[PDB]
């Protein structure tokens, strides 16, 4: 009858971009760890066997749900430079310098992956860091295959920045090209960051070892994050942004992130139709739903920010009355150029 | 980039979006400590009404500013029905991970098409700036007329996204649906 069939499991699930890292998921499941468990796991994996995105040096939100209900999100996401200005990226035109932004020793970012991770564990999961860890630490040091994904990437993506830095060529680059499907590869002294990540905890990355290797990486280039600023960073726990469409409760990321709050304004706006009646792929739904997201993206160029430092309208972006004003503002048989849009009178709604 | 979503077997959910931000992000290596950095640095608005790398734009909201959080578009997302954990997914894609978070949504509550359909459904997105209707393969030549007969400038493009989901059953079973827009990914239960 279906054309496409979901796969089906009867007690536990993990569904991610890599195959091994999946696997690492269930197996912890197996091992009775709980869904954080396994997500932390999976998400140390994924920063071995997925380098293009999974990650140490990066950051991230996440979103736990018990089976209580009680529903929070975790924001690990990166804290700029203590040592970050304004105009930094820009030339001596005044211009933006994407390259500046993109490819420099100034386009990072205090990572917060390690401590989104180690705040969920510790305070919603139930296994020990070291435990989490040693899959990816085995990957890191035992090594894997590159697979069409992993080679694909490193030709198309790596090309352009890895083969640029020492120390990055001679992990991902072999014999003067990206490794290609079927190599192996190994890492070894991110084998070892994780080993002692397992041992000290989360400072060895803020304050240990590795914290001292992105420091003198970042001074002798250019960078700005220095000790103090591994140091100074900390995940976030936050109160989620949800809403109601249809009867069902829909929870998401709230600022740093602006996911959650357009994805509850546009189904607010979406709400005010029979979206059903039209179907899927239909000329209508395609119409109605393109025009919603417009005025969603324009407020979220104005309201959106660090909540630490600005105070965004979320209750009056997620507001009913004003989506139901949006919605007003759409022809199903006519659409409205994005110039003659802009960011909504939030006014009535506060 | 890159999005999984957790479910155990006493119906604990864990919905993850983390990145470096591009691929492979600055491609540097923090010395030997075989740890790539991110250039998350270019979410911040580097210029009022200058678009980033996504074509996102910004003020004084999301301007460069020190210890501050660069605005983010990811979504790890949990939909609850009847009470429960229902659906649980997220998905990378910069700008579009709003639309295409939205389009599970939309796929699985109006539609009422599986995890598996819903993921498989192709998409369609809108940010404004740049004006225009980016769509994905997959879409009728004849709807696509009307759209831009309506009004609509059409734009087809590369694939978006990487929805990895799980949907919950009522009696506790789960239903889960990796993107065919990646290869060489998972979701394995047992
Ligand atoms: C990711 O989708 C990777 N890519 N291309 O970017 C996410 C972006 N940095 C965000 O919204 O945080």
């Amino acid at each position: 009858e279906d054309v496409f069939h979901p796969v089906r499991a009867k007690q536990g699930m993990v569904a991610s971009v890599d195959a091994t890292a999946t696997q690492v998921g269930v197996d912890i499941l197996k091992e009775g760890g709980n869904a954080v468990d396994a997500a932390v796991a999976v998400g140390y994996a994924l920063a071995v066997t997925h380098p293009q995105a999974g990650n140490l040096g990066g950051g991230g939100f996440m979103l736990i749900r018990s089976k209580n209900g009680n529903t929070t999100a975790i924001d690990f996401r990166e804290m700029a430079p203590a040592k970050a200005t304004r105009d930094m990226f820009l030339d001596d035109q005044g211009n933006p310098d994407s390259k500046k932004s993109l490819t420099s020793h100034l386009a990072s970012g205090t990572p917060g992956t390690v401590a989104g991770f180690s705040l969920a564990l510790d305070k919603y999961g139930t296994m020990p860091l070291n435990k989490v860890v040693q899959p990816a630490f085995k990957l890191a040091r035992d090594g894997f295959i590159v697979n069409d994904a992993l080679a694909d990437d490193l030709k198309t993506y790596g090309s352009e920045v890895l083969p640029n830095h020492e120390n990055s060529k001679a992990i991902f680059w072999k014999e003067g090209e990206p490794l290609k499907k079927g190599d192996t590869l190994v890492q070894a002294n991110l084998a070892k960051s994780l080993e002692m990540i397992a041992e000290n905890g989360p400072d060895e990355f803020y304050k240990g070892t590795i914290a001292e290797q992105i420091a003198q990486e970042m001074q002798k280039n250019g960078g700005l994050i220095t000790k103090e600023d591994l140091a100074a960073y900390k995940a976030v726990e936050r109160t989620p942004i949800s809403g109601d469409y249809r009867g069902y409760q829909v929870y998401s990321m709230p600022p740093p992130s602006s996911g959650g709050i357009h994805i509850v304004q546009i189904l607010n706006i979406l709400e005010n139709f029979d979206m059903k009646k039209y179907g899927f792929g239909s000329a209508d739904a395609m119409q109605i739903m393109a025009e919603a997201e417009k005025y969603a993206y324009a407020d979220r160029s104005e309201y959106l920010g660090d909540p630490d430092f600005v105070k965004v309208p979320w209750q009056a972006l997620t507001n009913k009355a004003y989506a139901k004003s949006i919605a007003d503002q759409i022809d199903i048989n006519k659409a409205k150029p994005s110039s003659e849009i802009r960011p909504g009178k939030l006014a009535p709604y506060e | 980039t890159t999005h999984y979503s957790v479910v155990d077997k006493d119906g604990n959910a864990v919905a993850v979006t983390y990145t470096l931000n591009t691929t492979f992000g600055t491609g540097i290596v923090a010395g030997e400590s075989g740890i790539l950095l991110n250039n998350q640095m270019d979410d911040f608005s580097a210029k009022p009404g200058v678009p980033n790398v996504y074509g996102l734009v910004g003020g004084d909201a999301n301007a460069v500013g020190p210890n501050k959080r660069p605005l983010s578009s990811m979504s790890p997302t949990i939909v609850v029905k009847d009470g429960k954990t229902w659906l649980v997914t997220g998905s990378p894609g910069g700008s579009r991970i709003i639309t295409t978070v939205l389009q599970m949504v939309v796929n699985s509550i109006d539609y009422g098409l599986n995890v598996a359909e819903a993921t498989n459904a192709p998409r369609f997105h809108h940010q404004w700036l740049p004006d225009e209707l980016r769509v994905e393969k997959g879409f009728s030549p004849d709807t696509l007329k009307l759209l831009e007969a309506k009004g609509q400038k059409v734009a087809l493009k590369e694939a978006m996204g990487s929805t990895q989901s799980i949907m919950v059953g009522p009696d506790g079973e789960l239903y889960g649906a990796s993107d065919p827009r990646s290869v060489d990914d998972l979701t394995a239960g047992y």
